[PDB]
RNA sequence: AUGAUUAGAGGCAUUGGGACCUAUUCUCAAACUUUAAAUGUGCAAACAAACCGGCCUUAGCCAAC
RNA sequence: GGGCGGCAUAUCUGUUACACGACAACGCAGGUGUCCUAAGGCGAGCUCAGUGGGAACAGAAAUCUCACGUAGAACACAAGCGUAAAAGCUUGCUUGAUUAACGAUUUCCAGUACGAAUCGAGACUGCGAAAGCAAGGCCAGCGAUCCUUUGCGAAGAAUA
RNA sequence: GAGUACGACCAUACUUGAGUGAAAACACCAUAUCCCGUCCGAUUUGUGAAGUUAAGCACUCACAGGCUCAGUUAGUACUGAGGUCAGUGAUGACUCGGGAACCCUGAGUGCCGUACUC
């Protein structure tokens, strides 16, 4: 017939991978280099900005690697943004920026380093050029760990990036993968990036859904079921950043 | 061995154990090496970068140098009539921390366990009696050791 | 049984295997843009077989994966040339099947005097939704052995949607 | 597992004038090996040293101490 | 024995070699004096060899599709090590294959030189969102004094 | 008693085939105006929330293969020291010590850590 590949000899000599490699959760080739620090820094704390965006949630958490298992310092989620005035988005780019702000406000108040290192109380799209020791008092430094997400110029793991940066945390980055960045012109556009900080790109497409589904007779069903309107999407976030930045420890 | 290069006769020596292959683990990166510590140079192929020479593979010595991805370690090599101290420098994956002084830090901290029970309190664990003394034997089972006939038919 | 187990069409593969070095093939890439209406991609050879007149890394084929709405409208286009009758060995045990047309002008394509005639392949890929778990960056796993489309399962789908004549 | 190497058992359609597949088998390897000794080989076993609680210093490290 | 033959004359992997290291023979089995502006550097995406089911012409072999596939492929080369969201393949930008204050070290060792290599610090950079990686392609591929020869020590300041 | 995100050891965790799955979450799923990337909205990126536990995941079950752990093999093979030992020799026993391996058999089939949640 056909030769069986999976002989008993196949099973006897099979070397299984790591558990979170079989499960498809960890890139250990990047895990190793993110955790790697100088040996002359004799076990100094090094923090990762672990952002993980699921189908219905944004998970942003500050994590220190240990030999016994990684030690989460103050996680922050997107499903607890309804405690702040955002009932609707929760997986868009405008809730990436809110979860990153709400992470960098809960983290500095955890340290006591808030009311210093606050930064960009009203947001722009413009690049900041983060001050770190590789480059007075230094801000709290964590590096951004996308895990396995494809870092494209406009992605939502980079909205948590400017959430954390404009929340007072010091993450090293260049603006090459912000949404309002042009590859061949090599110049940032702060108009286009600020618009999806405050969810304007939802509002020109929530408008088309309420305008091309009222002339013609499932997209944005729970928003059309709600009384929510365009022109009330953009100011909904600006007011919701006040609810985050003034009191971030609130939740559901 | 007909060639006297750097990795010669290192066929089985720089190999990896069966179903133990792969790049080094995260607890090797996080393990921080400090100057003055006994480490234990064991060359890790799957790195192939900053390996020690084949002589320094079972060996263990004192760290004298810590650079960002390197460890210097002082290892004794006997040459003719003398034991001179070789200061090699490897990558950090080719050192393990040494448990050579584990049994000495154990009875050292037992000498602050004792002297914290003698000067202040009185509670001590009892001293252990030797099994080499002459006791009485109560035989709960006896046999006869006799080399039966049927012991040969095998 | 369960509405998540509706066998749909996943993809459709419009293979042309010209064989020539690229003289006739450059009007074989144009004959398929008048079809499926997205950009064709070329294909070179693996080895060099002397009897066939083909050498390595010379563009020898044109293929297209088409999905969505034209994955449906090119079997109704494509099974008119079969009269809804294709055999039982045209089906694979992985759940999919295929068939090969002999000349494309019997579809409804106007015959240009520049581009000649071409015979094609039409290999569909049948599957159920939930096949994403085998094609993911994170959490990539396998599809279990109740959710694969079978050969006996691709029998009845061809007899309940488009057709009904296997004619073994 | 790789390299050798005898032989019987049928799988029945997987073929052509034992190929193929599955379990076993007789017999082996300086340049094969899952496993693995005996003999060896490195380091440590409190007097320039480690141990325990403040201090001074440093343009070392860390957001800070 | 010397001669012819050869290279065991500088040198690399396996074995001899006797489970640290070191170990001889015109002992065994093969390599070396080259090769590469990418076959270097890096980021991203991808999975290889092979087999099985399938699809006009189209067969054992052309190309499409699906499944299984611990590496059975590949990494310029002898061999051994090593390697799978890579070290392989494809692609994208690149020049770290430059400089590197006479830093220290390893292998051979007389602890000499050479060749090769490792761990650094300084300049300027490359790729990357970042952590990082990179001062060739790991590990063989090479050479004293003397002589020849080239590069650097721009001009413009300075009452010295 | 469980989920999710980061995990440490890296099969007692794997492979195949069945079974079951409260909540919540993960997940398939819907979609293409913007950001973005493709032969292809497949992957990927964005924006969603009608549907379903079919599949992933989780757990449970195999006179399952594997793996892990003892036991047996077995004081057997082998070996350090010894002899004006035995044997034509090949080699063998003895003496003072050390002491395996596969087959086989039995067992059970992940475990620990941080943050958030049902
Ligand atoms: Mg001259």
């Amino acid at each position: 017939f056909v030769k069986v590949v999976k002989n008993k000899a196949y099973f006897k000599r099979f070397q299984v991978k790591y558990r979170r490699r079989r499960e498809g959760k960890t890139d250990y080739h990047a895990r190793r280099q993110m955790v790697l620090q100088d040996k002359t820094k004799f076990g100094s704390p090094k923090y990762r900005l672990v952002v993980r965006i699921t189908n219905k949630d944004i998970i942003a958490q500050i994590v220190q690697a240990k030999i016994v298992g990684d030690e989460v310092v103050m996680a922050a989620y997107a499903h607890e943004l309804p405690a702040f005035g955002i009932e609707h988005g929760l997986t868009n780019y405008a809730a990436a920026y809110a979860t990153g702000l709400l992470l960098a406000r809960r983290t500095l108040a955890k340290l006591g380093i808030a009311d210093k290192f606050q930064g960009a109380k009203e947001a722009d799209g413009s690049y900041s050029a983060v001050r770190t020791k590789k480059d007075e008092r230094f801000p709290f430094k964590a590096i951004l760990d996308v895990g396995l997400a494809r870092t494209t110029t406009g992605a939502r793991v980079f909205g948590v990036l400017k959430g954390a940066v404009d929340g007072g945390m010091a993450v090293p980055h260049r603006p090459n993968r912000f949404p309002g960045y042009n590859k061949e012109k090599s110049s940032l556009d702060a108009k286009v990036h600020r618009d999806r900080i405050f969810g304007k790109h939802v509002a020109e497409y929530l408008k088309q859904v309420k305008e091309e589904a009222s002339s013609n007779p499932v997209q944005f069903s729970r928003y059309m079921a709600a009384k929510v309107l365009p022109e009330s999407i953009e100011g909904m976030y600006k007011k919701a950043h006040a609810a985050i930045r003034a009191d971030p420890s609130k939740s559901l | 061995v007909h060639s006297y290069g750097y990795k010669s006769g290192t066929r089985h020596l720089f190999a990896k154990k069966f179903r133990k292959h792969g790049a080094p683990s995260v607890s090797t990166i996080l393990t921080n090496i400090k100057v003055g510590d006994y480490v234990d140079v064991v060359a890790d192929s799957a790195v192939r970068e900053g390996m020690p020479h084949k002589y320094y593979h079972g060996r263990t010595g004192i760290v004298w140098n810590v650079t960002p991805r390197g460890v210097g370690v002082i290892i004794n090599k006997p040459v003719r009539t003398r034991t001179l101290r070789k200061r090699i420098c490897v990558r950090f994956e080719h050192v393990r921390k040494s448990r050579c002084q584990e049994a000495f830090k154990a009875k050292e901290h037992q000498f602050q366990a004792y002297l914290a029970a003698k000067k202040a309190g009185k509670a001590l664990p009892p001293l252990k009696k030797s099994s080499r003394m002459g006791g009485i034997v109560r035989p709960k089972n006896v046999e006869v050791l006799a080399r039966r006939v049927a012991d040969y038919e095998a | 049984a369960n509405p998540m187990r509706e066998i749909v069409v996943k993809k459709l593969c419009i293979n042309i295997c010209v064989g020539e070095s690229g003289d006739r093939l450059t009007r074989a890439s144009k004959v398929l843009e008048q079809l499926c209406e997205q950009t064709p991609v070329l294909s070179r050879a693996r080895l060099t077989v002397r009897t066939f007149g083909i050498r390595r890394n010379e563009k020898i084929a044109v293929h297209c994966t088409v999905r969505g709405k034209k994955a449906e409208e090119l079997l109704e286009k494509g099974l008119k040339v079969k009269e809804f009758e294709l055999k039982s060995y045209n089906f694979s045990d992985t759940g999919s099947f295929g068939f090969g047309i002999d000349e494309h002008i019997d579809l409804g394509i106007k015959y240009d005097p520049s581009t000649g005639i071409y015979g094609m392949d039409f290999y569909v890929v049948l599957g159920r939704r939930g096949e994403r778990v085998a094609h993911r960056k994170r959490k990539c796993s396998r599809v279990g052995h109740s959710h694969h489309v079978t050969k006996e399962e691709a029998m009845k789908w061809f007899e309940k949607v488009h057709d009904g004549i296997i004619f073994q």
